[PDB]
RNA sequence: AACCCCCGCCGUUAGUUGCCAGCGGUUCGGCCGGGCACUCUAACGGGACUGCCCGCGAAAGCGGGAGGAAGGAGGGGACGACGUCUGGUCAGCAUGGCCCUUACGGCCUGGGCGACACACGUGCUACAAUGCCCACUACAAAGCGAUGCCACCCGGCAACGGGGAGCUAAUCGCAAAAAGGUGGGCCCAGUUCGGAUUGGGGUCUGCAACCCGACCCCAUGAAGCCGGAAUCGCUAGUAAUCGCGGAUCA
RNA sequence: CAUGUGGUUUAAUUCGAAGCAACGCGAAGAACCUUACCAGGCCUUGACAUGCUAGGGAACCCGGGUGAAAGCCUGGGGUGCCC
């Protein structure tokens, strides 16, 4: 149940409580950000290539 | 102490308000 | 200072003294001291014949209170031997009645640890 | 008419204004020993003056903002002394000889991942 | 607790109400352990699913506030 | 009378978009309150480096949004002529008020 | 550590007596970083001196602490299949540190309910020449002289 | 190592945050006209190089002194060589090979992941007077917010619930930091210490809180009076202690 | 007392991680969702992709019955084109 699920995520069946998140690149269920629509990995991969405007290597 | 939910710090620690910690 | 059944405190501020009754705590205490108008700071050590009776009057007449309070709570738990709600067991098996981790703690409801045990490795 | 000097210590900032007068000092519209009452220690902020021999000579107006109440007392100590060195180049043979001219760059260091508090590493197991 | 309502399933009541119509006997299967026992529903034995099989629970006045699952254990021996 | 908002992720292209609409705006009539710097709003994104499990050693970034503000004292025809049309935002964003 | 001699951190004087030795003592009183509560006690106890003794508290405390300093002590050492407590001298820095620590601990074992009272009383006793903190001093020095057998391992 | 970011000192540029700093009117609220000198905000710079002096040395450099906000890597970051553990991950994804193709695929309703005679690791609240309880009174930072954070009212013991202003947010909101300060109570007790457990009564999200949610109120107040053999952390704004925010998210 | 694991238990109590360098770890959110596990009811070119054949239907919108839902049975609005 990997493919059947990412497709279940899109539809919104009965009771809106069921509507979970899900990563865009990665079928990722856990660790999924509102701002980017992405997973923790998916994100970090991108951020190094510059495909995310102004998301820079932090340092404080 | 911090687990006595019928006090000042009981409520502060928990993060709540109520009779024993007046709201605002 | 014999208010409820055979219940008696002394040499302490009456707000606190009243506490040593079953079915009287901090709140039901100062609630009563206002409906009888009695300075809480006064010790049981010193106060009117009647102050006491007026106190006893209010308290004893109103809510209950050791014996048949105790006895109510017991027949409550008896009655959860009905067709046998999940909460009814847990009172038969003497385990927690409110959704809790038994695999570790739970010591307050199971009397001291029974170390009955064994598990090995391959000796060679 | 006035003397000015700036003072800051650890997320706390103070503005020092002086006027030759009797003594009285007010801060955030309050007597000194009313804002810092009970903090039996505050009274140290004034020690730069006791090293010039003039404390009966001025009437400072100060406004201090941010951080925490003791850090503030250090900031005042910096501004009081930074005001008077201006109005006397020859008052450098008391200020630099003591610690009253420098800032205190000591600051709360950063909490780091994999620890509890920046340096307290968590408790070891092995078993 | 749900304080405005009584959250009890309909497919249950239909079968109780039309069975209240002269109070028939009662082999009545359900999956609504999440529902209340309603006042008066006495005599009416309801077989409750607990994950595995339908446990024939019988009904009495003293039990009323309590749900159906609250008489249908999901697990075996402690 | 007129309030303008210059928001964006790079400061060197945001300061340049400001300084422009000042030289090319004073000339136009009544004068202007030069670019004034609003506090930056930052957004941290912290997460564990490994795909599986090393719940300690990890890595985190931010996304900073710097702002500036400019106020022109009076609406002349030569001003609203130029600025109303010359919209050259490369990765800069703008809002206008009065 | 292993290269440099380590740093003898410098104290700032007291704001009521201008004595660095007095801040040192307040530090040892202090719990959980609460220096206000700390010095408050110290002084409240100086006040218990004045009442029950027309001596300058400053001078009492000064003597008390001196009377608790131990001249010598024992430090275990390995010789070869035997771990002996060898006796030897004490650093003047070390003398201070200990005497203060012992004073404060001596204080907290007394049966008086509020603190300052304890610290006061214990300081009085010490200067008079006979407190919990002196028994401790005495004890330690008895361990020397007894183990003077092995004093010829002065490391 | 150096170049890159955060904290320290000073300048230049800019004024809806700041300012009786100075006269001005103030229903005394930087509220008001006025004003960038302070404070701050964020952008471009200066500043330190063992360059100066004394001593030791062949040299590199070591010790010591002045000026300085700061020296001898000034305090924190990001950064981790050729390789090691047939280390970890086919369950984030990708991928060779293997095996199943009215089921080892797919949909739902209910259960389970939350079991408990026991055993170990990481933690929280404590056993109290350098303390606990109640009233009043101060001083932060970094962040977050449109079917979101909610000012302010009205009701309720309260959880919450009826109204409803500001807000795209240095212009409104979360918001009170807490320890502290002050004065009132407890008087050494298993206690006004400690808050586990069970009875009774309520609220809010959600289609739904029996197995399994969080809060609020009354009553119950368990074990614990500082811990066998053992065993962890931290060298300075660190340890200790106090509270605040954020991701995920009904 | 909270949480992670061993073990026993169970219809199932899903899988992984194993001295330091696994154990408040994947898990920065398990009541149904999640969800990989079990019991019970159902569905097959399939919940998703690419392309071919064939009459209907060629977009779409609203209900009825049955059931625990899923599913299966079933009543009505009816199409702006190259021409």
């Amino acid at each position: 149940a990997r493919k059947a699920l990412i497709e279940k995520a899109k539809r919104t069946p009965k009771f809106k409580v069921r509507a979970y998140t899900r990563c865009v690149r990665c079928g990722r269920a856990r660790s999924v950000y509102r701002f980017f629509g992405l997973c923790r990995i998916c994100l970090r991969e991108l951020a190094h290539k510059g495909q995310l405007p102004g998301v820079r290597k932090a340092s404080w | 102490g911090k687990g006595d939910r019928r006090t000042r710090r009981g409520k502060i620690w928990r993060g709540t308000y109520g009779k024993y910690r007046p709201r605002k | 200072a014999r208010i409820a059944g055979v219940e008696i405190p002394r040499n302490k501020r009456v707000d606190v003294a009243l506490t040593y009754i079953y079915g009287i705590g901090k709140a039901r205490a100062k609630e009563a001291l206002e409906k009888t108008g009695i300075n809480p700071a006064t010790r049981v050590k010193d106060l009117t014949e009647a102050e006491v009776v007026r106190l006893r009057e209010y308290v004893e007449n109103t809510w209950k209170l050791e014996g048949e309070l105790r006895a109510e709570v017991a027949a409550n738990i008896k009655r959860l031997m009905d067709i046998g709600c999940y909460r009814g067991l847990r009172h038969r098996r003497g385990l927690p009645v409110r959704g809790q981790r038994t695999r570790t703690n739970a010591r307050t409801r199971k009397g001291p640890r029974k170390t009955v045990a064994g598990k090995k490795k391959a000796p060679r | 008419e006035q003397y000015y000097g700036t003072g800051r210590r650890k997320e706390a900032v103070a503005r020092v204004f002086l006027r030759p007068g009797n003594g009285k000092v007010t801060v955030n519209g309050q007597d000194f020993n009313e804002y810092f009452q009970g903090l039996v220690r505050a009274v140290a902020a004034l020690e730069p003056l006791r090293a010039v021999d003039a404390l009966g000579r001025f009437d400072a107006y100060i406004t201090v903002r941010g951080g925490g109440k003791s850090g503030q007392i250090d900031a005042i100590k910096l501004g009081i002394a930074r005001a008077l060195v201006q109005y006397n180049p020859d008052y450098r043979a008391k200020l630099k000889p003591l610690g009253f001219l420098t800032r205190d760059a000591r600051v709360v260091e950063r909490k780091k991942y994999g620890k509890h508090k920046a340096r307290r590493a968590p408790q070891y197991s092995k078993r | 607790s749900l304080k405005k309502g009584v959250f009890v399933d309909d497919h249950l009541l239909e079968k109780v109400l039309e069975l209240n119509a002269k109070g028939e006997k009662r082999l009545i299967k359900t999956w609504s352990r999440r529902s209340t026992i309603v006042p008066e529903m006495v005599g009416h034995t309801i077989a409750v699913y607990n994950g595995k099989q339908h446990v024939p629970v019988y009904i009495t006045e003293n039990m009323v506030g309590h749900k159906l699952g609250e008489f249908a254990p999901t697990r075996t021996y402690r | 009378k007129i309030r303008i908002k210059l928001r964006g992720f790079d400061h060197k292209t945001l300061d340049a978009s400001a300084q422009k609409i000042v030289e090319a705006a004073r000339r136009s009539g009544a004068q202007v309150s030069g670019p004034i710097p609003l506090p930056t709003r930052v957004r941290r994104f912290t997460v564990i480096r490994g795909p599986f499990k090393h719940k300690d050693s990890r890595e985190h970034f931010e996304l900073r949004t710097h702002n500036r503000l400019v106020d022109i004292i009076n609406p002349n025809r030569k001003t609203i002529e130029q600025l109303m049309t010359l919209d050259l935002p490369t990765g800069v964003e703008i809002e206008i008020k009065t | 550590a292993r290269r440099r001699r380590a740093e003898v951190r410098q104290l700032q004087p007291d704001l009521v007596y201008g004595d660095v030795l007095v801040t040192a003592f307040i530090n040892k009183i202090m719990r959980d970083g609460k220096k206000n509560l700390a010095a408050r006690i110290f002084y409240d106890a100086c006040k218990i001196i004045q009442e029950k003794t027309g001596q300058e508290p400053l001078k009492v405390f000064k003597q008390a602490v001196e009377n608790v300093k131990p001249r010598m002590e024992v430090r275990s050492r390995r010789v070869g299949g035997a771990n002996y407590q060898v006796p030897m001298e004490v650093s003047p820095r070390r003398q201070q540190s200990l005497a203060l620590r012992w004073l404060v601990q001596a204080a907290n074992q007394r049966p008086e309910r509020r603190a300052a009272v304890r610290i006061a009383h214990e300081l009085m006793d010490a200067a008079e020449g006979k407190g919990g903190a002196v028994k401790k001093k005495e004890d330690v020095e008895r361990m020397a002289e007894a183990n003077r057998a092995y004093a010829h391992y002065r490391w």
